[PDB]
């Protein structure tokens, strides 16, 4: 009764269904992302790119492009270089 | 949150306004009007007027008002 | 042979030569549906041609569902006019037919087991994955789905000549494995 | 080829604060490291379904060619390993079903089947078509059917295919129906759910294939078969 | 269980459930038990430096008595290379427990022993 | 049983507990996948390892923070193969009359007590060691200590290896 | 700043019209009227979800459809709203959906 | 080590490399160094 | 039945706005006046660039412009379509059919295109 033949694993169809139901992140307009981007900066002075993506819910490439124009990367030797939401 | 994000929109709107060729200085209240920041808090207003708009290297204090700094930038 | 495949679907891509605003098109277009989370194009359907077309922000459009070359071009032009009627400078540039799908029946059962043995270099029969034999013709680059019931589906043709030429080549082969 | 530094023994081997100053360094190539992990995955899958080491060795060779050929570089290594394991079983004359390979692999059946087609194209090789008799020994042994019932099922499926009573049916579906027919005609009777679970075939599919061969049941059975249940009284469904 | 935790950690981290069967590596117990008996190196193959050797030996089939003797053999902790008379001596306490006569001649005198009959 | 339950947390929380152990007869799998009982003589001739499949019952409980607990048990999960000592309670030859052993090409006088690993009959030699948990006082003539009382303390059921004081 | 669906309905239209009358009389500032509409949308949305437990069925023909920002704008012709208690006929209906 | 010098890597990175080079060179001649790790053959057997 | 549901909505609406009316400092008398008015109101072309060769390839655009016909506003759980037909798993919502207001919780709809 072990390793019974199966077309797809139950854990895999659920994850596939969840990904399909959620759908891919859409590329929103720059103005809305900027407004949401700066509102996030208010809560925390420093933000990680991986965590920042979740707040913005935007594609990584699109978020980086908009963040690159205004945001800058500050190198921290303690952990790693992260992004700065302050334009200056 | 609050007290740290409205400034970025002011800077970006200021940068975009300069790109249009408007070198004239703009008041804090005037810039707030076009950035949808009419509800900006009072203690935020003073902080911008005292620290943000002077410490930044892209803000020029001219006749009291604030204007871009294209002179420092190479044009 | 006496049997001519009948086209079931044609895929044609045409460039409108102008960037388009997908959100604006969806709001104003009659049948357009835009779901950026799902797909990055605008899906529109017109009933009289009975075809579906996808519109991208780059201005390139893909038309599918046409049953003939004339229908595909006519359907594609109609879609371009709809976008043009929305205020965009849509044009009809480098219209091309990308794929032609044809289906037919040989009117006799086929022994797919024998066919794959004699044509293992071109055939691929996997009952677990698909109940129909997949034949990849080389001289015309046409992929044929041969079934035990005799139904044959041709796809990947750029012109109607390939569809007929491909069937003419495979029909004698199928006749040799008649069941 | 390389040597690993052993564990420290004296105080000179350890840094000023505990940790050893001479520590092993990862000097393995990325290509070799990935290939090493795939072989580990290939052996893990094989042990799950008790495949002999010769099939694993054939799978490892298949993966190396595909990995070096680099036509499947876009696909996950586990899917390539799973597809190579499937191909190795076919090449050795003991095919496993795509579902059986998927059970021992995190990769789904669809992705194994897709990599399987690409690997054949990349290797310019082919696999002989599976027959109903390629699964009888494993399916019947797993169902705990006697040799006589296994022989009856093997004959029924082979005769049914020859008589073309199940055209276009998957060989696994035919075999499961034949096992059900043979099982119901002997003392050891197995339900459709039981046979489907081992065969990886939905009981509906067994019912459909069985219904096609049921009309000619007496012809399919071996002549020297002792019917615990007479062929006339076999289930009609 | 270490690899079951490691495997399940990767899937749970990604937010998807994990298949329990795919988490289990059956080679760990099958090969680990087989290797120790196959080679006699007692412990882990990677840690063979500290692994006790000679625990597993090919059964002697020269004679039936030799076969029986090999199944009742006792190995002393003292290393064969090391030399020390006291562990090799026939201690009083071996009466009725260990054969006072059966012992190999050479480096293993007194170190390899055989159970008394009862 | 003594193994701690595996707790996963990274939010949903997964618990795994290994309940009960099952052992089947020494089985051999043909290349086609059909299992069959492995006779010791076949293991010797074909260089097989005389091993019994090992199965464990595993209970998987998941807590999703929604105040709902889902518990599923994976009965008899294969976790590996244990080599079997011949003529032991779990060997195929166990409980076979001398006549039955001859039918299997096995010598009735053969005492068992050994393993067949890759067809090689392997015997584990009894390893002699100092008793644990007992206080022993010894005198070292050369060492800096006049006397030394040691105790090799080990957990019940022989858990993490002996600790000496 | 909410879903804002039922504003363009008989219930929504009446509420909007009433606020206009007060505004013309200077009784309520324009900001207050927006807040009242916002609160109404929250109440109606919750009201429909909880206190409505009746199922309906309908059939017809679709003439046009649209989709944007998770908003459908179906246009059905000759719809037949069929219910266990009663049947309702209509020449044309527009179904607007959101999520 | 040569690449690190050419690439101008950090001093501590080079120092760790020099430590390994000293160990490998030393255990190429004598692999029974007292109070030092042994060079194994990827299988637990010390190198000769 | 529907009027009774409308009355319950009024109670929720007035209650939900009491806190807001206190936040802005407006007198509570405004709410009482609002309800009174609200109740009363209810009761061979080788050169293909020119597309002008085809005309009248559209329909009247005033269907959505008018919107005077019955309009249904609701929420969708699932919306599936298979090459001819549109299926609608519309959840709780509202309908405006011939002026009369209809309320539903589960709605199933099949349409042909």
């Amino acid at each position: 009764t072990n390793y019974k033949p199966v077309a797809n694993h139950q854990y895999n169809i659920e994850y596939e269904r969840k990904k399909k139901e959620d759908g891919k992140r859409a590329r929103a307009d720059k103005q809305h992302v900027l407004d949401m981007l700066f509102s996030a900066f208010e809560k925390h002075q420093y933000y990680n790119l991986k965590d920042l993506v979740d707040i913005t819910k935007q594609p990584v490439v699109y978020l980086k492009e908009i963040l690159k124009e205004i945001g800058v990367q500050n190198v921290k030797g303690i952990h790693k270089n992260t992004w700065e939401l302050k334009p200056e | 949150g609050y007290k740290f994000g409205v400034l970025a929109k002011i800077v970006n709107y200021m940068k975009t306004r300069h790109q249009r060729g408007d070198t004239h200085p703009l008041t804090l209240d005037e810039i707030l009007d076009e950035t949808q920041h009419l509800d900006i808090g009072l203690k935020q207003k003073q902080w911008l007027m005292t620290e943000a708009l002077v410490n930044n290297p892209k803000i020029e204090v001219i006749d009291g008002k604030y204007a871009f700094k294209p002179k420092y930038n190479v044009r | 042979s006496g049997i001519v495949p009948q086209l079931q679907n044609i895929v044609s891509t045409v460039n409108l030569g102008c960037k388009l605003d997908l959100k604006t098109i969806a709001l104003r277009a009659r049948n357009a549906e835009y779901n950026p989370k799902r797909f990055a194009a605008v899906i529109m359907r017109i009933r009289e041609p009975r075809t579906t077309a996808l519109i991208f922000s780059s201005g390139k459009m893909v038309c599918t569902g046409a049953k003939s070359e004339e229908q595909s071009r006519l359907a594609a032009r109609k879609y371009a006019r709809v976008v043009q009627k929305l205020g965009f400078p849509a044009k009809f540039l480098d219209f091309k037919i990308q794929n032609m799908v044809g289906s037919c029946d040989v009117k006799f059962p086929i022994r797919l087991e024998g066919l794959v043995l004699t044509h293992q270099q071109f055939s691929s029969y996997e009952p677990e994955l698909f109940p129909g034999l997949i034949y990849r013709m080389i001289k015309p680059r046409i992929v044929l789905l041969i079934f035990v019931s005799g139904k044959v589906v041709l796809t990947g043709a750029k012109v109607r000549a390939e569809i007929y030429e491909a069937f003419e080549n495979i029909y004698p082969i199928l006749k040799g494995f008649r069941k | 080829l390389s040597t690993m530094i052993g564990k420290g023994t004296g105080a000179a081997s350890f840094d000023e604060f505990g940790n050893s100053k001479y520590q092993n360094r990862r000097t393995m190539s990325s290509s070799d490291r990935a290939m090493m992990n795939a072989f580990k995955e290939i052996t893990t899958m094989a042990d799950r379904i008790n495949l002999p080491r010769n099939i694993v060795d054939r799978t490892n060779n298949l993966f190396k060619q595909v990995y070096e050929q680099k036509s499947l570089k876009g696909r996950a290594n586990d899917a390539i390993a799973s597809a190579c394991l499937y191909i190795a079983c076919r090449q050795e004359g003991v095919p496993r079903t795509f579902k059986e390979i998927c059970a021992v692999s995190r990769i789904s059946k669809k992705e194994i089947g897709r990599c399987f087609k690409l690997i054949l194209k990349a290797l310019e090789t082919s696999v002989d078509l599976i027959t109903t008799g390629d699964f009888m020994s494993r399916f019947c042994s797993n169902l705990c059917l006697p040799k006589q019932v296994q022989m009856a099922a093997t004959h029924i499926a082979r005769k049914a295919v020859e008589l073309d009573l199940v055209p276009g049916r998957s060989p696994i579906s035919v075999a499961a129906a034949a096992i059900y027919m043979a099982s119901q005609a002997s003392a050891e009777k197995r339900t459709q759910k039981e046979i489907g679970d081992i065969a990886g075939v939905a009981d509906v599919t067994i019912r459909q294939s069985y219904r096609l061969i049921y009309p000619r049941a007496p012809d399919l059975f071996p002549t020297d078969f002792k019917f615990d249940t007479p062929v006339d009284k076999l289930p009609q469904l | 269980l270490k690899e079951v935790r490691i495997y399940a950690q990767k899937f749970i981290d990604r937010g998807k459930d994990f298949n329990l069967e795919l988490a289990i590596k059956t080679r760990i117990i099958s090969d680990g038990l087989k290797y120790s008996l196959a080679t006699g190196n007692w412990g882990d193959q990677k840690k063979a430096h500290q692994a006790r050797a000679g625990v597993s030996q090919v059964l002697n089939r020269l004679t039936f008595a030799s076969t029986l003797s090999h199944l009742r053999r006792l190995n002393s902790p003292i290393g064969r290379d090391g030399k020390l008379a006291k562990p090799r001596q026939l201690h009083n306490t071996l009466w009725g427990m260990v054969c006072p006569a059966e012992t190999p001649e050479g480096h293993a005198v007194g170190l390899v022993k055989n159970l008394a009959l009862m | 049983e003594d193994a701690p339950p595996i707790d996963l947390q990274a939010p949903p929380r997964y618990l795994l507990k290994f309940e009960q152990i099952y052992l089947s007869k020494p089985t051999h799998w043909e290349r086609d996948g059909a299992p069959s009982p492995m006779m010791p003589n076949e293991a010797r001739l074909r260089n097989l390892t005389y091993s019994a499949p090992l199965y464990v019952d595993i209970t998987k409980t998941v807590i999703k923070e929604g105040e709902e607990q889902l518990q599923t048990q994976h009965q008899k999960t294969f976790i590996g193969k244990i080599p079997i000592m011949l003529r032991s309670t779990y060997c195929l030859l166990n409980g076979l009359t001398d006549r039955d052993l001859c039918e299997l090409n096995e010598c009735p006088l053969d005492p068992g007590g050994y393993f067949i690993i890759n067809g090689s009959e392997k015997v584990l030699i009894a390893q002699e060691k100092m008793a644990t948990n007992t206080v022993y006082v010894f005198a070292k003539k050369d060492s800096k200590y006049a006397y030394t009382g040691e105790c090799r303390s080990c957990l019940e059921n022989s858990s993490r290896p002996t600790s000496t004081i | 700043m909410a879903y804002q669906l039922y504003r363009n309905t008989t219930l929504g239209n009446s509420l909007q019209e009433s606020l206009d009358e007060l505004i013309q009389s200077q009784q309520i500032t324009p900001q207050l009227a927006l807040q009242v509409l916002l609160q109404f949308d929250k109440a109606i949305n919750a009201a429909l979800a909880q206190r409505v437990r009746n199922r309906v069925n309908f059939r017809g023909s679709l003439n046009t459809y649209r989709f944007c920002d998770n908003v459908w704008t179906f246009v059905l012709n000759d719809v037949e709203f069929r219910e266990v208690t009663e049947l309702i006929k209509v020449d044309k209906v527009k179904i607007v959906a959101c999520d | 080590l040569r690449r690190n010098e050419q690439n101008g890597a950090a001093a501590h990175v080079i120092a760790e490399d020099v430590k390994l080079l000293q160990f490998h060179v030393a255990t190429m001649v004598d692999n029974e160094l007292p109070g030092l790790p042994r060079a194994m053959q990827k299988s637990g057997r010390p190198l000769k | 039945t529907v009027p009774k549901l409308y009355r319950s909505v009024i109670e929720d609406v007035i209650n939900d706005v009491r806190d807001i009316f206190l936040d802005d400092g407006v007198d509570e008398q405004v709410l009482m006046e609002l309800k009174t008015l609200w109740e009363n109101k209810l009761m061979g072309q080788v050169e293909e660039e020119p597309l002008n060769s085809e005309d009248d390839v559209s329909d009247e655009e005033g269907q959505e412009l008018f919107d005077t016909e019955n309009v249904v506003v609701c929420q969708y759980d699932k919306i599936h379509r298979s090459k001819n037909k549109w299926k609608f798993h519309l959840k709780d919502g509202i309908m405006n059919l011939n002026g009369r207001d209809y309320i539903f919780s589960k709605a199933i709809g099949d349409a042909e295109w």
